[PDB]
């Protein structure tokens, strides 16, 4: 049960940092 | 350079510290934005996108936008580190265990895992055969390497795929010819001031997902920048016509 929370933490900040990420790709 | 997952999930510390290093210094707010993501508290759960299925009320078109649509909600992946590792001379079935994996864990995609989800999510269509179509490109004294998955269906020719560039990856099932597919990608190309090196055209891929055999990613191999267009489609045309017979 733990484990699947760890999963759950990385997904939502490579969805944060992936919104970043294309944002400065569109910049650059 | 680019980083690939070796540690399954959830990513090991080795791995995200590193993706975290490479992100706070291609950034120019580095530090700043890197504390804003880790250190938040509170992080919206992005939604899980639902995995298209096939229906009669579908067209062939339909349905490969559905699925090119599902790939564009996974999102291409800016992060550095690429979530899924795909071993080319893998058997089919192992690499459909790593397709329907992804459709689990739900992360942004590079062009070759989006190759492979677009191989799982076509092979229960038996009218439509994929063939993977390999690019060799040159930019700004580099070199640069993309894969697309070609489409043929009814003697028409389309591709899917991920890329960072809109023109780089789907194609609608209206080229008449395998040439026009890869000249479109080539004009495509010139838009970034990319040359072509190579295409690389691979083998139909068979539609058993268990399937022992892996993917055949170079049946023909042409240098496109040495090349003029008339020996090219030359070239093109008589493969395409061998994927056919």
């Amino acid at each position: 049960s733990a484990q699947q929370e760890l999963k759950q933490r990385q997904r939502a900040e490579i969805y944060a940092l992936n919104r970043v990420m294309t944002e400065l790709e569109q910049q650059q | 350079l680019f980083h690939v997952n070796k540690s399954g999930f959830p990513i090991d510390s080795h791995t995200w510290e590193r993706m975290w290093m490479h992100v706070a210094k291609v950034h120019p707010k580095g530090g700043e934005m890197v504390g804003a993501i880790r250190n938040a508290a509170f992080l919206a759960k992005p939604s899980i996108p639902q995995v298209p299925n096939y229906r009669l009320s579908m067209t062939i078109p339909d349905w490969l936008q559905a699925i090119q649509n599902y790939m564009k909600t996974l999102q291409y992946n800016h992060t550095g580190t690429q979530f899924f590792e795909i071993r080319k001379m893998r058997p089919l079935s192992g690499l459909m265990e790593t397709a329907k994996e992804m459709t689990r864990e739900s992360l942004p995609i590079k062009c070759l895992e989006a190759v492979i989800l677009g191989i799982y999510l076509t092979n229960g269509q038996p009218s439509i055969e994929r063939f993977p179509i390999s690019f060799k490109t040159y930019f700004s004294g580099n070199y640069f390497h993309h894969v697309v998955l070609g489409i043929y269906c009814n003697g028409r020719y389309g591709s899917l795929g991920m890329s960072r560039r809109a023109e780089l990856m789907d194609k609608p099932l209206t080229f008449r010819t395998l040439s026009d597919l890869i000249f479109d990608f080539e004009d495509s190309y010139k838009k970034y001031l990319h040359t072509v090196k190579k295409v690389k055209i691979g083998l139909y891929v068979p539609h058993e997902p268990h399937s022992f055999q892996p993917i055949e990613w170079k049946q023909l191999v042409l240098n496109v920048s040495k090349m003029l267009r008339a020996d090219i489609r030359k070239e093109l045309e008589k493969y395409a016509r061998d994927m056919r017979m």
